[PDB]
Protein backbone atom coordinates (compact mmCIF):
# COMPACT_ATOMS: atom_id res chain seq x y z
CA UNK A 1 0.00 0.00 0.00
CA UNK A 2 0.65 3.69 0.31
CA UNK A 3 3.46 5.03 2.84
CA UNK A 4 0.89 6.16 5.06
CA UNK A 5 -0.86 3.31 5.08
CA UNK A 6 -0.34 0.18 7.32
CA UNK A 7 -1.32 -3.40 6.44
CA UNK A 8 -3.45 -5.25 8.79
CA UNK A 9 -0.88 -8.29 9.02
CA UNK A 10 0.09 -10.14 6.03
CA UNK A 11 -2.78 -12.85 5.51
CA UNK A 12 -5.22 -9.21 5.19
CA UNK A 13 -5.31 -7.03 1.89
CA UNK A 14 -6.64 -4.33 4.17
CA UNK A 15 -4.39 -1.03 4.87
CA UNK A 16 -5.33 1.50 7.24
CA UNK A 17 -3.78 4.78 7.94
CA UNK A 18 -1.16 5.19 10.24
CA UNK A 19 -2.79 7.69 12.42
CA UNK A 20 -5.51 4.91 13.19
CA UNK A 21 -2.74 3.32 15.43
CA UNK A 22 -2.81 3.05 19.23
CA UNK A 23 -6.16 5.02 19.11
CA UNK A 24 -8.55 2.91 21.02
CA UNK A 25 -10.07 1.48 18.35
CA UNK A 26 -9.69 -1.44 16.38
CA UNK A 27 -10.04 -0.68 13.41
CA UNK A 28 -8.20 -3.85 12.26
CA UNK A 29 -10.13 -7.53 11.78
CA UNK A 30 -9.08 -8.38 14.98
CA UNK A 31 -7.20 -5.79 16.32
CA UNK A 32 -3.36 -6.25 15.21
CA UNK A 33 -2.99 -2.73 15.70
CA UNK A 34 -3.04 -1.88 19.08
CA UNK A 35 -1.51 -5.31 20.04
CA UNK A 36 2.03 -4.57 22.08
CA UNK A 37 1.17 -0.66 21.56
CA UNK B 1 -0.16 -4.39 -26.77
CA UNK B 2 -3.43 -4.43 -24.62
CA UNK B 3 -6.33 -3.80 -25.22
CA UNK B 4 -9.28 -0.96 -24.01
CA UNK B 5 -12.36 -1.03 -24.37
CA UNK B 6 -16.00 0.69 -22.81
CA UNK B 7 -13.80 3.59 -21.45
CA UNK B 8 -15.56 6.55 -20.10
CA UNK B 9 -13.91 9.96 -18.53
CA UNK B 10 -14.66 11.98 -15.58
CA UNK B 11 -13.33 15.50 -13.87
CA UNK B 12 -12.58 15.12 -10.11
CA UNK B 13 -11.65 18.64 -9.93
CA UNK B 14 -10.24 21.60 -12.31
CA UNK B 15 -9.22 24.92 -11.63
CA UNK B 16 -7.55 26.98 -14.89
CA UNK B 17 -4.23 28.23 -13.52
CA UNK B 18 -0.81 28.39 -14.75
CA UNK B 19 -0.06 25.39 -12.72
CA UNK B 20 -1.26 22.05 -13.16
CA UNK B 21 -4.67 22.58 -11.68
CA UNK B 22 -6.82 19.85 -12.94
CA UNK B 23 -7.64 16.52 -12.24
CA UNK B 24 -9.07 13.99 -14.39
CA UNK B 25 -9.70 9.81 -13.79
CA UNK B 26 -10.57 7.01 -16.56
CA UNK B 27 -12.33 3.93 -15.60
CA UNK B 28 -11.94 1.14 -18.12
CA UNK B 29 -11.57 -2.93 -18.70
CA UNK B 30 -8.72 -4.81 -20.17
CA UNK B 31 -7.22 -8.64 -20.89
CA UNK B 32 -3.63 -7.75 -19.48
CA UNK B 33 -1.64 -5.36 -17.39
CA UNK B 34 0.95 -3.04 -19.45
CA UNK B 35 1.64 0.41 -20.39
CA UNK B 36 -0.01 2.57 -22.75
CA UNK B 37 0.64 6.22 -24.30
CA UNK B 38 -1.73 8.66 -23.55
CA UNK B 39 -2.70 11.47 -25.57
CA UNK B 40 -5.30 14.80 -26.00
CA UNK B 41 -6.46 15.73 -29.06
CA UNK B 42 -7.14 19.10 -28.86
CA UNK B 43 -5.89 22.50 -28.02
CA UNK B 44 -7.63 23.30 -25.23
CA UNK B 45 -6.33 20.99 -22.40
CA UNK B 46 -2.34 19.76 -21.94
CA UNK B 47 -2.06 17.01 -20.28
CA UNK B 48 1.63 16.24 -18.27
CA UNK B 49 2.68 12.25 -18.83
CA UNK C 1 -7.12 31.36 1.48
CA UNK C 2 -9.31 33.77 3.30
CA UNK C 3 -12.54 33.16 4.73
CA UNK C 4 -15.23 34.44 6.69
CA UNK C 5 -18.22 33.65 9.07
CA UNK C 6 -20.21 34.93 12.06
CA UNK C 7 -20.25 32.97 15.19
CA UNK C 8 -22.57 33.38 18.46
CA UNK C 9 -21.84 34.81 21.90
CA UNK C 10 -22.46 32.20 23.93
CA UNK C 11 -20.25 30.71 26.19
CA UNK C 12 -20.24 26.59 25.87
CA UNK C 13 -21.60 26.66 22.64
CA UNK C 14 -19.65 24.85 20.13
CA UNK C 15 -19.35 26.22 16.91
CA UNK C 16 -18.74 24.47 13.61
CA UNK C 17 -17.34 26.43 10.45
CA UNK C 18 -16.75 24.25 7.02
CA UNK C 19 -13.85 25.25 4.68
CA UNK C 20 -14.71 24.34 0.86
CA UNK C 21 -12.32 25.38 -1.91
CA UNK C 22 -11.82 23.37 -5.33
CA UNK C 23 -9.22 21.25 -5.57
CA UNK C 24 -8.97 20.67 -1.66
CA UNK C 25 -11.21 18.34 0.37
CA UNK C 26 -13.24 20.21 2.94
CA UNK C 27 -12.55 21.21 6.44
CA UNK C 28 -14.41 21.37 9.25
CA UNK C 29 -12.96 24.00 12.48
CA UNK C 30 -14.44 23.88 16.09
CA UNK C 31 -14.22 26.90 17.62
CA UNK C 32 -15.61 27.66 21.27
CA UNK C 33 -15.54 30.99 23.66
CA UNK C 34 -14.69 30.04 27.30
CA UNK C 35 -15.00 33.61 29.22
CA UNK C 36 -15.61 36.86 27.56
CA UNK C 37 -14.94 40.05 29.72
CA UNK C 38 -16.55 43.68 29.32
CA UNK C 39 -15.11 46.55 30.96
CA UNK C 40 -15.78 50.15 31.15
CA UNK C 41 -13.57 53.24 30.70
CA UNK C 42 -14.01 55.05 34.15
CA UNK C 43 -13.08 58.52 35.37
CA UNK C 44 -13.12 59.42 39.05
CA UNK C 45 -15.18 61.92 40.16
CA UNK C 46 -14.83 61.71 44.35
CA UNK C 47 -14.83 59.48 46.92
CA UNK C 48 -17.04 59.05 50.13
CA UNK C 49 -15.97 57.65 53.64
CA UNK D 1 2.96 -16.03 -19.61
CA UNK D 2 5.00 -14.20 -22.14
CA UNK D 3 8.63 -14.58 -22.51
CA UNK D 4 8.43 -10.19 -21.52
CA UNK D 5 6.29 -10.86 -18.73
CA UNK D 6 7.38 -12.40 -14.59
CA UNK D 7 5.16 -13.46 -11.97
CA UNK D 8 4.46 -12.05 -8.67
CA UNK D 9 5.71 -15.37 -6.82
CA UNK D 10 4.49 -18.45 -7.56
CA UNK D 11 1.23 -18.32 -4.85
CA UNK D 12 -0.34 -15.36 -6.82
CA UNK D 13 -1.01 -15.93 -10.95
CA UNK D 14 -0.55 -12.85 -11.94
CA UNK D 15 1.98 -11.32 -14.39
CA UNK D 16 3.70 -8.81 -15.67
CA UNK D 17 6.15 -7.00 -17.79
CA UNK D 18 9.55 -7.16 -16.74
CA UNK D 19 9.96 -3.13 -17.32
CA UNK D 20 8.15 -3.02 -13.77
CA UNK D 21 10.92 -4.47 -11.71
CA UNK D 22 12.62 -2.40 -9.24
CA UNK D 23 11.06 0.90 -10.55
CA UNK D 24 10.57 2.21 -7.72
CA UNK D 25 6.85 1.07 -6.97
CA UNK D 26 5.36 -1.78 -6.11
CA UNK D 27 3.86 -2.98 -8.86
CA UNK D 28 2.89 -6.47 -7.66
CA UNK D 29 0.01 -6.85 -4.96
CA UNK D 30 2.11 -6.66 -2.39
CA UNK D 31 5.67 -5.24 -3.68
CA UNK D 32 7.38 -8.96 -4.53
CA UNK D 33 8.76 -6.96 -7.63
CA UNK D 34 10.80 -4.51 -5.64
CA UNK D 35 12.12 -7.36 -2.73
CA UNK D 36 15.80 -8.11 -3.07
CA UNK D 37 16.93 -5.17 -4.97
CA1 LIG E 1 -6.73 1.71 16.14
CA1 LIG F 1 8.50 -2.20 -9.51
Amino acid sequence: CRIHEISCGAHSTQCIPVSWRCDGENDCDSGEDEENC
Amino acid sequence: APTIIDLTCTVATCTHSSDFGGVLTLTYKTDKNGDCSVHSHSNVATLQE
Amino acid sequence: YEHSTVMPNVVGFPYKAHIERPGYSPLTLQMQVVETSLEPTLNLEYITC
